[PDB]
């Protein structure tokens, strides 16, 4: 009954959310054609959160696609759970993003984003109670970049309650798949930080570690990646769709992982990640989730959370289980490494449970952590944009769209104090 | 020089053992008061 | 053109010989510091069993 | 009671004989530590 | 409760495991594939001190291979019984050790050691009650000497309060196969008697002779000289798995045995050895059983313990027998042979007995003898080592690797001193 609106935008954020879609729509049990064809009928109960019956049983997904061009469009229809989107929810435009941070939040957001707020409002009062917003897109695009985070804008604007997870992928030194990542991170990170409730940051080189290392695959690739992230988008909502020994829902997660309004750029992480050769080989049980849940190798970050701090974390488990050993795992790793922890808070770690694990599995876990070694995240991207600047550097594709380097500047200003803030909590 | 090390940390430890079990088997200093005022 | 290639080169390899130096020095720096706290170590374990 | 503050005292002077062996203690383990310092140079020099 | 973790070094000590999971997988009851097929329930009673339950009846043993090639993992995974291992465990480099010590402890050792540890604490955390671990190596290679030395060392360095069972394949003379055997065995040996707690000398020549004179076998491979090796090694730990009348775990053997703080080199047998011509014509009464364990031509080791006294001796009985049968076949032995017997050591010899024999054998025994005649083997490599160190012969493979010469003169003195103690106390 409490509804969950996504949105999705730019390339990277179309693909995702379809890969999302796959997996919550597998796991409810609805077929590729739109009907309900499930086992068991404890799905049925809260397909509501995600799903609008229409007429006939053809359930739609509550979700909003858009982009710059029908080049994505195209694939995202084309791709398997393609044709439950609602046709209506493909607001798309005619020239494309560019990759330039103005076109993505100036001049194409003032004739894209008034268009598809007619879609998400029409959306909102469809649905009946809201319980927050979640948006999966770019920080590294010209859509997701720009365009979802003038949307982000505007519908803060709009609903001030409501929570919003932002699902956003950042860039990278080793996997810098484009040459202007610095301008569409900064001037989208300012934002962010001010508007968002729960930044769930993720990346490449993070993935593909993961994909090579935990999982020993040969050849991964963005379905891999997506696959996996569609994991943790869903495992991030299990509990608002499954009852369990102990309930979090969203507004309960941010109050106890947020200690600060704007400190609030988690990073997460899934369990169990084994390889198909040794499946039949490990142990799934609590001491070996949480072990396989606190280290570095797991987290779907590029951050080294042994070189920082802990602020608060919090772990969703799901599967029949018991808290008695939940909590004495989720104490011994609090009490092993006083150091990695603050200070001036005692039981840095929330946990939850949930009795129905997803389907495939039988025992899952999700961390979400807010730390404070994901400053240097933040920290490789000023200090590339410092250099780049400096020389005015690609400037004029931005100063000749409206743009003026107090933009640029202030952005760098506002990436720094943040960048300042965590480093002082340690 | 860290095998010199543990070998002395057990040897601590051993130690601590003799002394809570001399403990435990002697008392179960606070005897002699009431016994000479006996 | 070959002795411009000749001297990028050799500067390559300089740099990677200081590169492999440093990460010996890191390293050794490391070493003496674990010697000197074990020796701390040891002395605070004379003092325990005493 | 009365009697007890001279057992008490007894205790104190139990006291000071600790503290007799803690400096007996100290000058033992202040030379062999002396020592220590003295092997690990003759071997950092060789 | 109690645990053992088991390692193997080098090709000789990754064949000579294979082997002995696969004798000792039988002993339990457990096939190949890894699912219990077997009668009784005493097999199962006792498993966790060797073996995991992964996923509904899949038995992992706690093993971990290592080497220096992937050929041997590869010939060892295509053997029969291999599919039991964890493939986590499955740890090794490319280049190879080279019959090296230099590479086997130095530049391998230290790039593979690192790794190696992660998944020996992974297995010794897993437990919950370790009694000490086990060793199956050569002395007279670069990936099982130098590197089980290493290993052995760094393992020290973190459990301190723990045996180690290290299998050391002495190298003959008669049976060498590399040129360079004793540039590796005295410098193994030289960490061997200072870390590790247990070790049982084996030699080739040895196993050969007994081969050749008791079985009466026409073409001897490694295998059969493995099924030797392997029985006597999962004999001498039957105490922890099957309930005796007097049972006698490893701690107890460690402490009958070892009189002196340094004097920790075992010479072992087994009983009964049978040709299948002549199992046909034999009674095994306990006095047989004796007597053939004390048949020096049945000692595992190329020194006849006639040349020397016997510090102490144990034995360990397997099978329904008599408690007082065999403490007076003992008796009997020490006394008609009490000029083999240190003078200062009243009843020198030890006895226990296992209510459970290996399977097909009614009844079986295992001799482990402290005798000091261990003196001869390390006289017999260190007349070869001064031999070829005279005009330092081979020794620029080690001396441009990294080994100055006064270290070669320095294990020169250990083994010295090390087999004068022996002829000290005889
Ligand atoms: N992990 C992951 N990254 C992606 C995927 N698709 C695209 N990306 C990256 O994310 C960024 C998305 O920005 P972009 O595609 O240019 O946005 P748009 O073109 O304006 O819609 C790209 O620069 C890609 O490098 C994906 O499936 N998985
Ligand atoms: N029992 C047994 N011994 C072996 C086998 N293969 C080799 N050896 C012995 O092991 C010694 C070689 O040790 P090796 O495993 O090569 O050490 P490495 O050179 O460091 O790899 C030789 O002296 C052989 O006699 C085998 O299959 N079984």
């Amino acid at each position: 009954m409490r509804e969950i609106v996504h949105i999705q935008g730019g390339q990277c954020g179309n693909q995702i959310g379809a890969k999302f879609w796959e997996v919550v729509s597998d796991e409810h049990g609805i077929d590729p054609t739109g009907t309900y064809h499930g086992d068991s009928d404890l799905q049925l109960e809260r397909i509501n959160v995600y799903f609008n019956e229409a007429t006939g049983g053809r359930y739609v997904p509550r979700a909003i696609l858009m982009d710059l061009e029908p080049g994505t469009m195209d694939s995202v229809r084309s791709g398997p759970y393609g044709q439950i989107f609602r046709p209506d929810n493909f607001v798309f435009g005619q020239t494309g993003a560019g990759n330039n941070w103005a076109k993505g939040h100036y001049t194409e957001g003032a004739e894209l984003i008034d268009s598809v707020l007619d879609v998400v409002r029409k959306e909102a009062e469809s649905c009946d109670c809201l319980q927050g917003f979640q948006v999966c897109h770019s920080l590294g695009g010209g859509t997701g970049s720009g365009m979802g985070t003038l949307l982000i804008s505007k519908i803060r604007e709009e609903y001030p309650d409501r929570m919003m997870l932002t699902f956003s992928v950042v860039p990278s030194p080793k996997v810098s798949d484009t040459v202007v990542e610095p301008y569409n991170a900064t001037l989208s990170v300012h934002q962010l930080v001010e508007n968002a409730d729960e930044c769930m940051v993720l990346d490449n080189e993070a993935l593909y570690d993961i994909c090579f290392r935990t999982l020993k695959l040969t050849t991964p690739t963005f379905g891999d990646l997506n696959h996996l992230i569609s994991a943790v988008m869903s495992g991030i909502t299990c509990c608002l769709r499954f009852p369990g020994q102990l309930n979090a829902d969203l507004r309960k997660l941010a109050v106890n992982l947020i200690p600060f309004p704007r400190l609030h750029f988690f990073m997460v992480g899934f369990t169990p990640l084994t390889s198909r050769g040794s499946q039949q080989y490990r142990a799934l049980t609590v001491p070996e989730l949480t072990q396989q849940m606190w280290d570095a190798k797991n987290m779907m970050c590029a951050a080294d959370p042994r070189h920082g701090r802990y602020l608060t974390a919090s772990a969703l488990f799901r599967g029949r289980m018991s808290t008695k050993e939940v909590d004495e795992q989720m104490l011994n790793v609090q009490n092993k490494n006083s150091s990695y922890f603050v200070e001036w808070i005692p039981n840095n770690v929330k946990s939850s449970v949930c009795d129905i694990p997803p389907k495939g599995l039988k025992m899952s876990a999700t961390f979400i952590g807010n730390s404070t070694a994901i400053q240097e995240m933040f920290k490789r991207v000023s200090e590339q944009f410092t250099a780049m600047f400096r020389r005015k550097a690609f400037l004029h594709w931005y100063t000749g769209e409206g743009m003026d380097e107090m933009e640029f500047t202030e952005a760098e200003s506002n990436m720094n104090d943040l960048v300042s803030e965590y480093q002082q909590y340690q | 020089i860290t095998l010199e090390l543990k070998e002395r940390l057990l040897r601590c430890e051993k130690l601590q053992a003799k002394f809570e079990i001399i403990s435990a088997k002697h008392r179960g200093a606070y005897y002699v008061i009431k016994a000479a005022q006996e | 053109e070959d002795n411009f290639n000749l001297e990028g080169r050799i500067m390559g390899d300089l740099r990677a010989m200081e590169e492999e130096a440093a990460r010996l020095n890191s390293q050794i720096e490391e070493g003496r510091g674990a010697k000197r706290d074990t020796l701390a170590e040891i002395v605070e374990a004379e003092r325990q069993i005493m | 009671l009365r009697q007890r503050m001279i057992e008490e005292w007894e205790a104190k002077e139990w006291e000071e004989r600790e503290q007799e062996i803690l400096s007996i203690q100290d000058k033992r383990l202040e030379l062999l530590d002396n020592a220590l310092q003295v092997r690990e140079e003759e071997l950092d020099d060789e």
